[PDB]
Parts: C-alpha cells; structure tokens; sequence
C-alpha cells in the first residue's frame, strides 16, 4: 500500500509527461492565399452577421467578459464593411479587422458542420482546396485559422503596443489551437506576457470616484490578467519557463482561485489541514457556484465550466489525498467527482450542445481521468472504475473528430497499457521496472525480465 | 579647532577617526593578562562626581571599582561626553560608511531605556544617549541596531526589553551577541528562544564559546530540545554569522552545518587551532572571514599534488596552449575543476596574521589576481602554486 | 596553571580580581599565607560582614574554588572543600 | 629629469621628475610641466621638503589598517609640522588631491593627536 | 548645495526621460521587395567573400565569442551558394542563410564607405532606391528585408540557439536605437530562448571533452553579452528582464539559479558583465559611501587588467578601447554621484580627468582612420549624456574647463555624425533649447529648476516676470 502511494507518485508524474506532449516555416508559401471575408471571395458580409448573431446569442461569455462595449463590434464591422467597399493604413483599424476574424474563427469552432456547409459559397468551394461531415468544416476551419495566423505573425511585432492583441489570443485560446500548434502559441503567449505587464494591469485594484468606464476598463483588466494566469499554468509545460502564476498568491477570481488550489496541489507542502481547508473552501464556492441559476444559453455554459472545473480539482485534490495518506472509502468518494462531471456533459449531449463539449479543457481533463482509471484498473479490481473508464474511452473515440493525432497517439498508447495489464496479470515487480524505464524514455525524449523487454521491443 | 574642522569633507574625518578608533574616555581597562600584574597605572582625580550615575550604571562599570581614582574620572567623562560636536560628527560619518569601530547597542538600567555604544573587543562601556536625543541629533527610524546579552542583560531586562519594544515601540533591532554567559543556562537562553518572533529585521548572530557552540549550532548533537534551541526560521533568516574565542575547532570534531542553511558570510577571530578538511558547510555562503590565530591546516590536496607534471609549471602557474594535447587539455581542467570542488561553496578568504598556514597551498589564479584571497603577512608559508 | 587561569570570560575575570582585591582588604582587617587567606573560617566571616555578597556569592564561591586550585593545592582538599561550598550555597541561597 | 608645477598663484615650481613620480596622481597624469590647482606657494615648498626627506623610505600598503595604526610619528616630521592650523589644513586637502597617503596620515595623526591631548576646558567653553 | 543635490536628482530623472526619447507596420509592403543577394541582384559572390574576410580580419570579437569554429562560415557560405546555384526546405540552411546575413549586416555598418562603394554593383541601383548617405541608405534596405526574412523564420520555427546570435550579431548597431519597441520584443523572444535551453549550464563539469568545453564556453560568452544588453536596453517599455538572474561582483555585506561570478571563467565578458552590474548597483540598489570605495577600488583594478591587453591587431585595439572607455565612463558617474551628493572635494578634476581621456582615445581612433569603430551606439550614448551633464553645469557655474570640454564633445558630436539622425537631433535641440535657458538663468526656488520640474511633469504624462518665463517656456 506504500508501494501504491509510490506508484501513484509515479503515475502522476508519467501524466505529467503525457500532458507535456503541417504549418510551414517561411511565411511565404501563404503570401497569396485566398481570403473568406470578401465581397465576392467566401462567406458573404450577411452570412457573417448571422454568425456573430449566434455568437452573441449562445457564447457571450468570453468577449462580454473582456471587452468594455460590444455593439462596438457590429459598428466596427460595419465600418471596415463600408471602408472595405469604399476601398474595393492605421494600427486600430487592422488589430479591430483581426479582432473580428478571431471573433468569427470562435464561432466557426463551436457551429453545426450543416450550417457552414449551407452558408460557405459554391464556386469558392471550387476556387479552394476541397477535402469532400465534420472533417470538411474542420479543413475549411483549418484553412482559416492558417490564414489568420500569417496575418497576425507578420503584424505583431511592428505594432505599438496596445491591448486588443491580448483580446486576440484569448478569443484563439478557446479551440483545437494551442493543442496541434503549440511552440507558436507559447510564444505568442511570452509576446503578450510582456504587454500584459507593460500596461499595468495589475492595477486593477478598484479606486474611488471613478467612472463606470474606468470600472469596465479595470473590470476587463482584471478578468484579462487572470484569464491570462489561467492559460499560463494550464499550459506551462518545461518548453516555456517564463510565467506570471507566481505573481498572485467577479467569477474570474473564482476560477483563479480553483487554478490556485490546483497549482498548491500540484508544486507545493502536502499538508493534511491545508487539503481540509481548501475542500471546504471549495465547497463554499459550489455554494457560490449553484447561486447562479439557469436563464440561458451563456449562463448555462458558464455554469458547466465552473462545476466541472469545481469537480476536476475536487478529484486531484482526493485523488492526492487517497495517494499520500490513504483514507479509506476514497475511491468510491472519488468516482462521484467523475459521476457529476459525466451528468453534466450528458446533459450537454441531450440538450444538443455537444459543439460545446468541444473545449480542449473537457479533454484534458477525460484523459486524465481515463489515464488514472485503466492505471488503478490494471493493478487493481474494481468494477466501477473499470465500467466507467470503457464509457470514458468509448465516448471519445466515437465522438471527437478535432483532436485527431493526440486523442489517436493517446488511444494507441492507452492500447498498448491494455498489453500492459496482460503482462501484470501473466514485490518490485517488473511492470513498475517497465514504468520507470517508460518515464526515463519520455524524460530522455524531452531534450522474466527477458520476455518483458521481448514485448517492450514488440511495442 | 573646532569649525575650522567642521568646514571640511567626509574622508579627511573618516581616516582621522580611524586612527581614533575609540578612545573617547580619557581611561581604559586593560586586558586580561595584564590583570595578575599588580601595576596600575594612575588615576589620582577629584570630585564633580555625581551619585546618579555611579549608582546607576555600576553593572557595567562596579565589576572593576579597584584601582586609583577612576569613577569620578569615569563620571566626569559621561557629563563632558554629552556635548562633543567632534564625537557627533563622529558617529555621523562612522555610521555612513560602517560602524565597525563603535558597537552600539540597546541597554536598560533602573527600567529606564538608554542605547550605550562600546568597544567591540568586549564592549566595555563608554557612554550613552536617549533615543530622543539621539534621533534629536538625527533622523529617527527604525534604525537597525545591534544588541548582545551579558549577566547584565539576560532575562527580566531582557523581556523589558521585548516587551518595550511591543507596548511602547517597535522592534528596532537586528542582531545578537552571546558575549558572556556560557553555559546555555541563568535564563538568558530560557529568555530569548520565546522572544525571536516580533525580531524580524536581523541576519546577523555573534558567539563565543566552544561549549555554547558545540552546544547550541554544530548539529550533529542533536536531541529534542524545543525551547533550547532555535526555531528554524530564524535559522533562515541569518545570512550573517561571526563567532570568537576558541582553542580547538575540528580537532576530530563534528564540523558540519548543513541545516544552518541561507547563511551567506562567515567571520571568525581569536581563536588559537583551526583545520578546514573537517570544515562542512552549506551553500549560499562564500564570504569567509578569518582573524588573527595560531597555525591553520588547509586541505589536503596531496593527491592532487601528485598529479602534477613539471611539463607547464612557470613562475607558479600554469597552462596548457596545445589544444592538440586533450591529454593533458582534459587532464588540466580536471585539475582545475578538482581543486575548485575542494573550495567549492567559497569565493573570498580573508585572513589577518594568523602566523602559520601548514597546508600546501595550491589555488586559482582568476581570485588571487583579484583580491579574493586576502592574506595579510601571515607568510609563514612557501607551497604556494596558481591555477 | 596560567593557561587555566586564561580559560575564562573577561567581565568574570575582572570582577574576579576585583573580588580578590576587597577580600585581601577585609583580611587586612585583621591582623591575618594563602589557604589561611583563602580561609573557610575567613571567608565565611568575610561574607557574614558581607551578606551583600551572599547576593551574588555564585563567582564568589567558583573564584575561591579557582584560587584554591590555581596555586599548589592538592586536587583532593579544593573537591572536598567544593563539597563544603556546595553546602554554603544551598544554604544560603534559599 | 625634471618637470615645472604652477602653483595656481602661478609660481613656477621645479621638481625632479621621478621624485615627483613617487606621487600617482602624477604617475597617471603623466602616462615638461604640470598645473596643480588651488595650491600655495610655501605649501608646496613644505609638501616637497617632506616628499625629499622621505624618498628611500617603506610604507606599509594603502589597506593594511594594523601596520597604519602602528602608530609610530616619525621624529623628524613631528617637529617639521609644528606649525599653525591653516596651513596645516592646506597640506592635508593637498594630500588628498595628490593620493600621496603617508603624508595625509601622518597629518591626521597629528590632528588627533591635538584632539587626544585635551583640556575639558575646551569642552567648557561650549 | 543642498540645492544642488536635489537638482543632481533632478538631473537623474531628466537624463532617464533624455534617453527616454519610417516603419510599415506592415510585413507585406516587402512582399515582394528583390533583394540585394542574388548573383546579378546588387553582391556578388565574391563581393561577399571580401566583406567576410574583412570582417574576420578587424571584428572578430563578437562571433568569434559566440561560435565554436568559423572556418564552419565559409563552408556553409559555398554550400549554400552551391545550393542556390542548383535550385536556380528544411530549418538548417534557413538559419545559416539568416546567419550570414546578419554577420555582413554588421560588416556593413562597420566597413569604410569608398570601399562598400567600390564594391557594389551598378545597374541595380537603377533597380532599387537609392559620401556616407548612399551607404547608410543601402545598409537600410539590406536591414529591412533581413528583417522581414527573420521575423517569418523566426516565429515560424522550432528553438534554435543560432536565433539569438542573430539578435546580438545585430545589436551592435542603429537598430535597438532606431526600431526600439521591435528590438525590445524581439529581445523578450531570445530571453525566453535562453531561459528554454538551460545555457545557465555553463557551469563546466569534470571529465567533459573539449568540445563540451567548448559548447558552454559559447553559452557562456552569449549568457554574458545577453545580461549586458538586457540590462542596457531596459526602459519601462520593458519590464521582463535577465540582468537579476546574475549577481553583483561587489561581495556585499549586507543582504541558487541566481548566478554569481568569479566562481565561472575569465573570459572579457564576465568583465563587462561586471562593470555592468556596477552601473546597475550605482543606479537602482543601496547607494553607500563604502560600496563606492570598494567599486571604485575594483575598477582601478580592472581598468589595469584592460591595459595589459597589447596591440597586435585591430580587433585587440577595438576591444581595449571599449574596455577603456566604459571603465573610464563608469568612474565618471560614480565621482558624479561623489561630487554631487555628497561634496568630496577635488572630484571634479579628477572627473573632468576622465572625459580627457575618452577624447583622446575618440581622437586617437578618428586620426588612425578607425572612425568606423566609433559608431558603435554605446559611445554615442556616452557623449550624450557626458555632453547632457556638462551642459548642465556649465550653465549653472562656471568654469573653463568644463566650457572646453563641452565645446570639444559638441563640435565633435555635430561635425561626425549623420547615423543617429533622429536620436542625435532630438538631443540636438533640446541641448540648445537648454542654452536658451542659460541665456535666461543668466540675464532659491528659481523659476527656470521650476520650468524643468514643469518639463519632467511634461515627460511623466507623455509616459503614458512669470508671464514672461512662460512665454519663453511656449516659444520652446
């Protein structure tokens, strides 16, 4: 049992190590590479008010959060509109042009394939690359994002600095992106860093006798620079180093505070008092979490997020517990934590919204269960875990088209630890001997012992 | 005169006191040795002897009282010693640069507070001032300050003192003496193990003994005594360190220091045996200073002498050119690397004339051309060779 | 001998000498060469004229144990003695 | 050789030049005459009889504080500055414009050796 | 007096906003913008081959610190020109192409006019836009497409450690003073770069081979130029930074990764990254009386250490003479900070001493005909702010001297130099504007310390007969 606290030590780390896991090199190949946006190019201007009509309908979340005014951006659509007619430059016009680029790449993640495919013109479809569904809309997705992305690369560096850049990363942080282009995006992310504590945002510490657009613009700092704390430990693998999460210590405040609670989990003292503490504390927040009651599309997202983001760390912060110390009944009070979380995206499948079950985050977070699950499954029995890591791998092969490689290289590395429960099923035993040659291979990668290495050099 | 010296600029005082050290009173006690010896030297002197301060101050100054006139000289030298411009400016300049000379620390006699400033060998008294007036004569702070405990100041003293500086005021304080009081014991260390909390603007500690060191800090003693030895946060919070008055270090001792950890400057004087190949020590913690003693062992570096061609030795010192020879190109950063490893948590090595280091000098050139490694005329030595 | 004598604190040492200095005083006192000085009847004659130092008779005893062991005297008369003082102090100090 | 010093009066001062080099401040600004600003005529004549008296001589270092107070006022100096205090204060500022140190402290030696040798009368007065 | 310590602040705050002082915005404008590398297109071959072996002949100093061989250049050089040839791709070639391009960028603004000009071709420049202008302009043009050429390949790309040579092959130039808030992004880039590759292992182990040696060696002499750029091209438009992860080489009293120094190497970079560090502890930390006798101590040292270099060669001669000239620039601000805080008293000739020297070294290496090497931008921020401080004075006292001085600094700075145009100009006027308020202070709150408090109050929000003295104040 001190050989499954160490053992459990041991898969945290190889998880570590799973989670720490085309476009080209000269902008040039891009250089003149057709648009959507025109007149007579793709999408129709019209077309394009509907999206953003469904954006602000259903996924007001993001965008309302950050920005101050927002029939600003019909306004501002309208005006480039105008002025892209008139002219059939500036910095504010071309960032405001990106802006809503991003705006509509957003929605085009989270859309109906049938939808686009009956807005997307035809004889374009004849002018571009073909791939005829999903993965159609994903290409044309793709195709769009590549785009956007040449745009925005040459045009961030030769650019005073102003705010809208950030806006951009944060509106494109919420897709496939950062999880299939991630060295570009870690990047991107140390440029906008630096704009972040180059303008001060950290004040916004909310003064008196100032107006309601000064608590805007400190209520948009505020929830960018925490917004920004979030991504920067959620995607802090060791090929970025630089960090603003050592600098800390509105509902944005709560969802830092659950990335705090994870971050004390993960890096810093396991203590007995503080794990009580902070589940208590989290409790409390669930408080906080259910007063928000269900009005609409937005609030309803919201609250999933918060509830699974409440959930997950619940199940790390047990799952540290019921490793380091061993209290007994917390595998079963550490399946409910998956139970809710998996009401909770059946609802959001019975309700068609599976487009939103399309959140990287969701995904992290159901590999890092089905991981921890086929672990304690293949070194010990347990039916429960067993029946619900089938419907977690079940579920996410026959239901996610985006993630294609990683959730692909994950289902064949996770087929190939089936092998592995045969060979613990044919004590320092020779499958943690396999496993800590596994975790030296991957860490190396980063910069009957004889028919174990057969099957090893099998696989 | 007096203006005449005061129209002047900062380094002409300085070196001028330098030379007066400290000598403000027109006396001074002597040493220990020249105890036994009967001679005295004179002091026949008269009255302006007020029984304000002889009475008062007699737990500092009482202990001595057996010799020709002395007090009222004694007395009379605090009265006139409360007007010297020269010494205002004195203790002005001596504290913009480094108050090395005078060692001015807090004191309470009669319950009432006063902040005294002594010699350094032992700190015998020579005067002190109200923190208004002193504060009055400059900017008042929390101005960080020394403090040590003697047979006058252990315990009830002691806790006035803490609880002084809670009621009344603030912890203006940083570091701590153990000048006297040697046997971890008579309620100096029952006083101040509670009292480190409030005490948060110090790195600095000052020791005496080898029975309170051994004792207290070489923690291969180790036992379970809570209140008898310090928190561990404060053994965070210490990156100074000093310490006197010894025979025989690591003679077979137990030289080792690892959880006296974020420390980050030694000194050590008066001592009369020391070998450093016992020497342990943790990181953070390169400036090492060193008085006057008897015979030093270094470290051994025999094996590493052995090493050693004659193929490249010039003038003592050393290089390979032949990048051809890796041979000898490896084999000499080995060389390097070997004896910086045998120095390894250091960088600066000063020495006053300890008259004999017995151990085969063999070093880098990169710090003895700089001035890390600071001997005086100690020359006592001849293996001397340079990386 | 003088090595021993070298052991010590400073501030100690000086009272020491202070207290040796009022001690010889207070046998000049009397008409009346060392163990006579450093007397048991002497000395606790000297401190029943000076209850003063039954204050603090702590370096008072451990000088006189000093003084009864720095010159030529048997190891064995200074313990015996030091046996004796032990009593005084528990005596007195209560 | 040689080298002329104006002093700032403008007289017109001759000195042997390595003599001289025994200063730094002329060593550096050397590596034929030199100015020397706010600077006396007897001053400098004063500053060159002690420069001449003390030219074979050893001095400790400019860091060895224990050598430096070893204290011993060398005879022929302590009576070469029996002199008033205007003066005196003249050659130490001089001292420190030219970092010719063992001059300068033995100025300040005897400057605190006025100030040891007190009167509380002095102190009485204020 | 007092009165002077606190304008001496003030002096500090405005020599910060002094050096506090086009562009398309726009990658695609060089779309299409030819070249200047083609066989026919503006260098050829063997052009090119003559500026690397110039190159390697007088300014060895900075790739010769960074690489491991550099016969290595010319190798790639013809094979890549071979390549070219063939083809009438992969990140290797990209990188080496970028490499090279750099390492003649440089060699352009440190080479001789009639020589480039002999060199050039002719034609071309009928095809392209077009003394020292015609130079100073191709050297543009050549900088500008390298630099949308580097931008793409640089985002686009894995981590390579030859990025950051780039960077530093091209900090040495107008660029971080032309293209500020760019470079200082860019900067940002090669910091986390840095931080990725865990070059802080140049701690050198036992039993490592020579080219092990050799490959921390190069860490080393990057990691060093790396924190002495960071550290000087540091304004609040930047707050990311690396010159806190080295620590100062002062052996302080009072008080891991954090890299400390002459526990390393002795190679000249740790020399500048020392005196460095000593601005650095001058201008932020704890200013004391005895940390500057130390400093002041150390640097006579080092500055002996600078002079035991011995002319053989150019690139020794350029070496030495910026080794001297920071040495002899970091003495100047400490015995300000001494002279103006604090009063000691014959620090002013003993200041004024140092800037002598720095004018007879600039004359020196005019005379020689090496005024190429003067163009480095450090020494031009060195007569700026010696000409800033000595204006400053000069108006308030007076004394001949300083007149001299200053005259000599201003002529010389006037007369020799077009390349910083826009930086030199600003100072230009606002240096003559300064003269007028000498004409004013000329004909103690005064109003003229109250209209630069007004001017600091100007700088400090563009962050983000008083009648007449304000008329004066408008008319400039």
């Amino acid at each position: 049992n001190l050989y499954d606290k160490k053992l459990f030590n041991i898969w945290n780390q190889y998880e570590r190590l799973w989670i720490h896991d085309a476009f080209p090199l000269d902008v040039s190949e891009y250089n003149n590479t057709k648009d959507f946006y025109g007149y007579e190019c793709l999408f129709s201007k019209e077309s394009i008010f509907k999206i953003l009509d469904h954006s602000l309908e259903r996924l007001g979340w993001l965008y309302f959060g950050f920005f101050t005014d927002i029939s600003e951006l019909p306004y501002q659509m309208e005006r480039y509109w105008n002025e892209y007619e008139s002219m059939n430059k500036s910095a504010d016009q071309i960032l405001w042009d990106l802006v809503l680029r991003s705006v509509i790449v957003m929605t085009i993640y989270y859309m109906p394939a049938k939808s686009i495919l009956s807005l997307v013109d035809i004889d374009a479809i004849e002018k571009y690359p073909l791939d005829f569904e999903l993965k159609k809309k994903y290409e044309i997705f793709d195709y769009c994002l590549r785009h956007t992305l040449n745009k925005v690369l040459r045009t961030i560096f030769t650019l005073p600095p102003d705010v809208r850049t950030l806006q951009i990363f944060l509106i494109l942080s919420n897709t496939n992106f950062l999880q299939i282009y991630p060295s570009l995006g870690n990047n991107i992310l140390v440029h906008c860093i630096h704009l972040a504590k180059v303008l001060g945002i950290k004040d916004f510490k909310l003064k008196i006798n100032d107006s309601g657009s000064t608590r805007l613009q400190k209520l948009s700092m505020h929830n960018i620079w925490f917004r920004l704390s979030t991504v920067d430990y959620m995607r802090s693998s060791p090929n970025k180093i630089i960090a603003l999460h050592t600098d800390n210590s509105n509902l944005e405040v709560l969802r830092w505070k659950i990335t705090s609670l994870d971050r004390d989990l993960e890096v810093s003292e396991p203590s007995l008092k503080t794990l009580k503490a902070m589940k208590e504390l989290l409790g409390l927040l669930d408080r906080k979490t259910s007063v928000s009651n269900d009005a609409s599309f937005n609030t309803k997202f919201e609250s999933f997020f918060l509830k699974l983001q409440c959930n997950f760390v619940m199940w790390k912060i047990l799952r540290y517990e019921f490793m380091q110390y061993g209290v007994t009944n917390g595998l079963q009070k550490l399946c409910c934590p998956a139970r809710r979380i998996i009401a909770l995206v059946a609802n959001f499948l019975k309700e068609d919204y599976f487009e939103y079950t399309t959140h990287p985050f969701c995904v992290h977070i159901l590999c890092v269960i089905a991981g921890f699950f086929s672990f304690y499954c293949i070194f010990h029995e347990a039916d429960e875990v067993r029946d619900l890591r089938n419907d977690a791998v079940g579920l996410l092969k026959l239901l996610f088209d985006p993630l294609r490689p990683v959730i692909s290289c994950f289902f064949s590395n996770l087929s190939r630890l089936e092998e592995l429960r045969h060979i613990w099923k044919s004590l320092v035993h020779p499958v943690m001997y396999v496993l800590k040659t596994d975790i030296i291979k991957l860490k190396r990668n980063l910069e009957s012992s004889d028919f174990l290495e057969v099957v090893r050099e099998f696989n | 005169d007096t203006k005449l010296f005061l129209s002047l600029p900062i380094d002409i005082r300085y070196t001028v006191y330098f030379f007066l050290g400290d000598v403000v009173q027109n006396v001074r006690p002597p040493a220990k040795s020249d105890i036994f010896n009967d001679e005295l030297i004179a002091y026949p002197n008269i009255r302006e002897f007020n029984q304000s301060l002889v009475d008062k101050y007699s737990k500092h100054i009482g202990v001595y009282d057996y010799i020709p006139n002395f007090i009222p000289n004694w007395c009379r030298d605090f009265d006139l010693l409360r007007h010297d411009i020269i010494l205002t400016d004195r203790l002005r300049v001596c504290l913009q640069y480094e108050e090395q000379w005078f060692s001015v620390q807090w004191i309470v006699v009669s319950g009432e507070l006063e902040i005294g400033i002594f010699t350094t060998d032992e700190q015998f008294l020579q005067v002190s001032y109200t923190i208004n007036e002193y504060c009055h004569l400059l900017s008042i702070a929390q101005q960080d300050l020394r403090l040590g405990i003697n047979v006058s100041d252990i315990n009830d003293v002691n806790e006035l003192c803490k609880e002084i500086q809670h009621r009344w005021l603030f912890d203006t304080v940083s570091y701590i003496s153990f000048i006297n009081c040697w046997d971890l014991d008579h309620e100096n260390v029952v006083s101040i193990i509670p009292c480190m909390e409030s005490f948060n603007n110090l790195h600095m500690l000052r020791i005496e003994s080898k029975n309170m060191f051994n004792n207290l800090i070489n923690t291969q003693g180790v036992r379970e005594n809570p209140g008898k030895t310090i928190v561990y946060n404060v053994r965070q919070n210490i990156f100074e360190l000093e310490l006197y008055t010894l025979r025989d270090l690591g003679y077979k001792s137990v030289v080792d220091l690892q959880k006296w950890e974020q420390l980050q400057c030694l000194s050590l004087s008066g001592c009369e045996f020391i070998d450093l190949n016992n020497l342990i020590l943790p990181q953070h913690c390169k400036m090492l200073i060193l008085k006057e003693v008897k015979y030093i062992i270094w470290w051994d570096l025999s094996h590493l002498l052995k090493r050693i061609r004659p193929q490249w030795i010039i003038n003592g010192q050393v290089k390979k050119p032949t990048k051809k020879e890796e041979e000898e190109e490896s084999e000499w950063y080995n060389l390097y690397l070997e004896v910086v490893q045998t120095y390894q948590p250091l960088n600066f090595i000063e020495l006053h004339n300890a008259k004999r280091v017995k151990g085969n000098l063999i070093l880098p050139a990169r710090l003895v051309t700089e001035s890390r490694i600071k001997i005086s005329n100690g020359t006592k030595v001849d293996s001397v060779l340079l990386i | 001998l003088d090595s021993l004598l070298k052991e010590l604190p400073t501030r100690t040492a000086h009272l020491y000498r202070s207290i040796w200095h009022k001690y010889t005083e207070w046998l000049k006192t009397m008409p009346d060469d060392l163990k006579l000085f450093l007397s048991q009847k002497y000395i606790v004659k000297y401190i029943a004229s000076h209850d003063d130092i039954a204050k603090d008779p702590l370096p008072t005893c451990d000088a006189m144990i000093w003084f009864s062991r720095a010159l030529d005297i048997e190891n064995n008369d200074v313990l015996v003695l030091q046996q004796r003082l032990y009593g005084l102090v528990k005596l007195l100090e209560f | 050789q040689n080298v002329v010093l104006v002093s700032v009066e403008g007289e017109r001062f001759v000195v042997d030049r390595k003599i001289a080099e025994r200063s730094l401040l002329l060593k550096n600004y050397l590596q034929i005459v030199m100015p020397v600003p706010n600077v006396r005529s007897s001053v400098l004549q004063k500053v060159i009889e002690w420069a001449v008296h003390h030219k074979d001589s050893n001095f400790p270092d400019e860091d060895d504080d224990d050598s430096r107070k070893a204290a011993p006022v060398d005879p022929w100096d302590r009576e070469f500055l029996k002199v008033d205090q205007e003066m005196l204060y003249e050659i130490i500022l001089a001292a420190n414009y030219l970092n010719i140190k063992p001059l300068l402290d033995a100025g300040c030696k005897v400057v605190a050796e006025m100030i040891r040798g007190r009167t509380p009368e002095e102190i009485r007065r204020t």
